[PDB]
């Protein structure tokens, strides 16, 4: 199987006025998407009772 | 934590190649087994010279 | 006598680096208009693996009347009144600035990292201002 | 309803590193002879763009008396009572360590970078001592 990740977009409020770059915490979003993958086929088979 | 989080159905595993086996220990009867006459287990070559049953 | 030392038992011990010397988030909030039970606001967000240390309240007068009643929640998404549980800092005759006092430290988990303030009772007189919080926690 | 979110209202969110991991002041000012009210002495000084989150005021005993009467009043050069009015904290009666209660969430303007200690009451019976403040705040 594969697996495929994603990231979103980001999401809070500006922090306005005084608030620091280092006390208030984003997380930022992920996801994951897994495509399962198999076999499969096909046969035709030719005498010689129909054939001559 | 949140800095870079990743997600916990993407991360990687990784497989090896090397596999093991299951002891066997292999005989206790083969030292005796020889096609001399003062054998314990005495073996004869002479149906895989030419026929026989 | 089965008191033992803590989960804590082993280890070393923190100082000056990039660890989790505390930290704050702060959001002013502005209300306008009339105040019903209606309302609802972010102010600031946390992280997941983080723990509170305790939740600053600053208001302004937002009900001038000779009774006021106006009362205040602030909390997140899971429990509406998880830090503060009617506030009445936003009157115009009692003192603002009143510090958080339950649900101090502890973990905060999954879908619980936005602060809301909901509003509890109706203003009797509506008027303007704002309401600021100041959250401080730390990280491992 | 019309209690929009706030002017925050866009962005990620702060953690580890060089912010505004909050911070502190600490001044221990040494009254001694008598104590009258022309007394005035900073003890610490702030940044420009800084909001304060506490102020913690602890003392000794400076008026040993039956009935203690000295008063003590800390703020800065615009408002001379900003932070502590009447806090009473350095008789010899009562306990100290009292804990800010006014001004707290504000953004400090030029010419109001430096806290004063002025005595509001005279002192009955002078003695030695000092007094220590504590002023917590962070940076954007």
């Amino acid at each position: 199987t594969l697996n495929i990740p994603l990231f979103y977009k980001l999401g809070g409020a500006p922090v306005t006025g005084d608030t620091p770059i280092v006390g208030n915490e984003t997380p930022l979003d992920n996801y994951n998407c897994g495509v399962p993958v198999a076999l499969r086929g096909k046969g035709v088979a030719i005498t010689k009772n129909q054939t001559f | 934590m949140a800095d870079f989080s990743l997600a916990t159905a993407s991360q990687r595993k990784e497989w090896s190649n090397k596999a093991h086996m299951e002891y066997v220990r292999r005989s206790r009867f083969a030292p005796y087994i020889r096609n001399t006459e003062n054998s314990i287990f005495q073996g004869y070559s002479d149906l895989e010279k030419r026929a026989g049953d | 006598m089965p008191a033992t030392n803590s989960a804590q038992a082993r280890l070393a011990a923190p100082g000056h680096g990039f660890g989790g010397n505390v930290k704050v988030s702060y959001g002013s909030v502005a209300f306008t208009g009339t105040i019903t039970t209606a309302d609802a606001a972010t102010v600031c967000n946390l992280p997941v693996g983080a723990i509170v240390l305790g939740v600053t309240l600053e208001s302004d007068d937002l009900d001038t009347n000779a009774t006021p009643t106006i009362t205040l929640n602030v909390g997140d998404a899971g429990s509406a009144t998880r830090y503060f549980s009617a506030s009445t800092v936003a009157q115009a005759g009692t003192s603002s600035s009143a510090p958080a006092t339950t649900g101090l430290l502890w973990t905060v988990t999954e879908g619980n990292t936005a602060v809301r303030i909901a509003v509890a009772n109706n203003a009797a007189t509506s008027a303007d201002g704002s309401v600021r919080v100041a959250v401080t926690y730390y990280l491992p």
